[PDB]
RNA sequence: ACCUGGGGAACUGAAACAUCUCAGUACCCAGAGGAGAGGAAAGAGAAAUCGACUCCCUGAGUAGCGGCGAGCGAAAGGGGAC
RNA sequence: AGCGCCAGAGAGGGUGAAAGCCCCGUAGGCGAAAGGUGGGGGGAUAGGUGAGGGUACCCGAGUACCCCGUGGUUCGUGGAGCCAUGGGGGAAUCUGGGCGGACCACCGCCUAAGGCUAAGUACUCCGGGUGACCGAUAGCGCACCAGUACCGUGAGGGAAAGGUGAAAAGAACCCCGGGAGGGGAGUGAAAUAGAGCCUGAAACCGUGGGCUUACAAGCAGUCACGGCCCCAAGGGGUUGUGGCGUGCCUAUUGAAGCAUGAGCCGGCGACUCACGGUCGUGGGCGAGCUUAAGCCGUUGAGGCGGAGGCGUAGGGAAACCGAGUC
């Protein structure tokens, strides 16, 4: 009965327009991995191909 | 309750199949049965009963009671439905349109 | 017309299949003979492998959530003019709404494409642009105090 | 785009018409008025077929056999299914069967009905109805010289109760207050027949 | 059967399991009655606001809660019944 | 088959087969001495009915309030209030006291620690009405003398079994036989309708007839010729030789397999429905589309109802901006 939205997959993407599943990028998460190496850097938003398919379905609702 | 239908203790007329048509007197209503009796199937059976008291029996039997619903009863005329009057103070049943 | 033959239209097919049969899907059944393929599986969507999912991604979404719940904050339906200069006179919240956008959405900001006519239209905000935009002619009808 | 009715005389003044754009003969579509049709008669549909499942059975729940050294094929209750005794797999249980077809088309639909009719000529707009206390005579009479023998069905709407009983018992006719117009009962009989009233109503429902 | 109160599980789910879940469910007990409960604001919550309570439709799988896992999940406001 | 007729009544059941007009009924319309019920419309008690000016007398206590331990709420210790409350401390009476999510300060809300209160709501032992509900391995466990028989110390478990015929007219009498059963006779439309009696399938046991078998080795059949038996430029039935031929299902890399299952037959027996969602598709309408609950009609008429919900702008954690934005 009515799909209940996956909190989680919310809390941590952002579904644009064209139907795109966009976050994050594992590994800088406040380093934890440490000192730097202009890696830190590259970090903004991306793109989950295939597996966003999947993602998209847990927020029937939600859009 | 509701058990009551047409004919009584008088004349009647069949209409049923074997005896299609046969003017006879009183059934002796069941009616907790539905039958009636009158005159007309009258097979005839063993004559004997539980206990041979008194010699046998016979062969000229008696009326076989007959569905209630074949019969009709009759006046100055043929078949004709009950119909009812008051009189103006008890009542009775008439024909339709003439009466008794 | 006729109670005969006036049934759908070459697309009813209210037919669906059966996977019991002896000659198409059967025995196993529309597709399946193996296992975990019997009463149920775990998911798939987010599920699965017992390995990590993707629940590996950091939940960014920040300032998400305190407690009481939301803050009650004044939200600003946008409408661009494009879909605005489709009627003219004098046109304001409410003439919206009970047409086109908005619907209690609150705040009306235009803004937009399109090219406005002149016709002093009432909101809440518009856009560096929007005002421009039909300030070759138009309105400046806005805000409230009370 | 044809749309000439038959206006029924009411007294001496003859035999007028009317008419109605696509209200009449237009693009009638033999799909949408089925459509229609399904919806209407199944929301009407009164269900209540109940079969009792495996724990709706009244059995106990004890475990017929050991389970491992009789031979005997490993069970649980006398309620599973494949028990006779047992419990229904996928009976039916009672459920509705309503859902709300689109009123901009339960209305297009009237249309088409009450048109199609009118096209093959079988629509026909009354007024003079001598037809008094409800009397099935009095109607039989009327309809005989009002063009209506009883070869084909007639459906009989107006807001004169009287004349409703006048034919609310001929076999061929199907008598229907005017608010009750509906796609079946138009369908379902041969020949549409209604009150002027009536059809203003029908009118009203969509000009 | 339905209802209110007092007590109150586990299997299961989490593809182990202990928080969590199932669930204040099953069951046990007392009591009420044609219903029971609730009910005239030490209320609601942002509206120059509303005005006992209960029931339905929304609001809303929103707000939030959560080994932020599995999963759980309102209220105000708006329609109605009364 | 031929002439009619009633109809506010052409619902249904029943009568030897399929009746509006035969019977019970149906539409419609009447009925209560008696006992329940009964503001729907009205009578009568109970009770309730104003405005200023002054003291500074009352306004619910082991209560609020604070602290320790918990419960309820979406809230799981969280920044964690509020509402409850076992323990400890423990006030004030309108210059009073609580609340608006720690805490202050503003601003505003409300009057705790006494009680009652219809309706709208829930359920179905019970009465009635309907069914794209079952029709005796179904439907309730019970259509029948079933919560019985039987089982169990007990709690408890828990069956099977419906149908003669229109009507008993249910087989007088004679014969065989101890009886039972039968043979005639007789009833009946029918007795291969004769009594756990409609129809009576299959497995299975028989009698009679046709072809066929006692030198031959087989998943039992198939192909081919020839012979025998019922209709004839053909067909059936059987089968003497000859040729060719490792069962079915399941599970497997691989089964005739000495792997699983099956004695045989007949019944019962497994991909469903509800709500979300996603593609596809058949339609309505289109910058728009659509109603929920409920009210009004219907008594197998459908209307009404815009609260609400998708869609019309996206970016950004957010403030915010906007055909841009980060």
């Amino acid at each position: 009965p009515k799909m209940k939205t996956h909190k989680g997959a919310k809390k941590r993407v952002k579904i644009t327009a064209s139907g795109k599943v966009v976050a994050m990028k594992t590994g800088k998460r406040h380093l934890n991995w440490q000192k730097s190496g202009k890696e830190i850097r590259q970090k903004g938003r991306k793109f989950v191909l295939a597996k966003p398919e999947a993602e998209r379905i847990k927020l029937l609702l939600p859009y | 309750r509701v058990k009551m239908h047409v004919k009584k203790g008088d004349t009647v007329l069949v209409a049923s199949g074997k005896y299609k048509g046969r003017v006879g007197k009183v059934k002796e209503v069941l009616p907790k049965k539905y039958a009636v009796i009158v005159e007309g199937v009258n097979i005839v059976k063993k004559a004997v009963r539980v206990s041979p008291k008194y010699p046998q029996g016979g062969f000229i039997e008696k009326e076989a009671p007959l569905h209630a619903s074949k019969v009709r009863p009759i006046c100055p005329a043929c078949g004709k439905p009950t119909r009812v009057r008051k009189k103006f103070l008890e009542n009775g049943k008439k024909i339709r349109v003439c009466a008794k | 017309d006729l109670r005969p033959n006036p049934g759908a239209n070459k697309r009813r097919k209210r037919v669906g299949r059966g996977p019991g049969s002896g000659h198409g899907k059967t025995a196993t059944r529309g597709h399946k003979g193996q296992k975990s393929r019997s009463g149920g599986l775990k998911d798939p969507r987010r599920f699965e492998g017992g390995r990590s999912t993707t629940l590996m991604r950091l939940p960014k979404r920040g300032m998400q959530g305190q407690v009481p719940g939301e803050i009650k904050r004044p939200r600003y339906q946008g409408v661009n003019l494009k879909d605005l200069a489709r009627f003219e006179g004098e046109v304001t919240p409410e003439l919206l709404v009970r047409a086109g956008l908005l619907k209690k959405g609150y705040r009306l900001k235009i803004l937009g494409e399109g090219e406005a006519k002149p016709l002093k239209v009432v909101a809440h905000a518009f856009s560096k642009s929007a005002l421009e935009k039909l300030k070759a002619a138009g309105g400046e009808p806005v805000l409230l105090e009370a | 785009m044809k749309e000439v009715a038959v206006y029924q005389i009411p007294v001496l003044s003859p035999s007028g018409r009317r008419e109605l754009a696509a209200d009449l003969p237009a693009e009638i579509n033999p799909h949408l008025l089925w459509e229609v049709v399904r919806w209407q008669l199944a929301k009407r549909r009164r269900g209540t077929a109940s079969t009792k499942t495996r724990g709706e059975v009244a059995y106990s729940g004890r475990k017929i056999w050991p389970q491992k050294h009789t031979g005997r094929a490993r069970h649980g209750d006398i309620g599973a299914p494949i028990f006779v005794g047992g419990g229904v797999v996928f009976g039916p249980k009672p459920r509705d069967y309503s859902y709300t077809l689109p009123k901009k088309v339960r209305k297009k639909g009237l249309a088409m009905a009450v048109a199609d009719r009118a096209r093959e000529g079988k629509l026909l707009l009354v007024e003079a109805f001598a037809g008094v206390n409800g009397k099935t005579k009095e109607f039989l009479a009327w309809a005989k010289e009002a063009g209506l023998d009883g070869s084909e069905s007639v459906l009989l709407v107006t807001g004169n109760e009287l004349v409703r009983r006048a034919a609310r018992n001929l076999p061929w006719v199907v008598t229907l207050a005017p608010e009750g117009l509906n796609v079946y009962d138009i369908v379902r009989t041969e020949r549409l027949v209604m009150d002027l009233d009536a059809w203003e109503v029908f009118q009203n429902r969509i000009g």
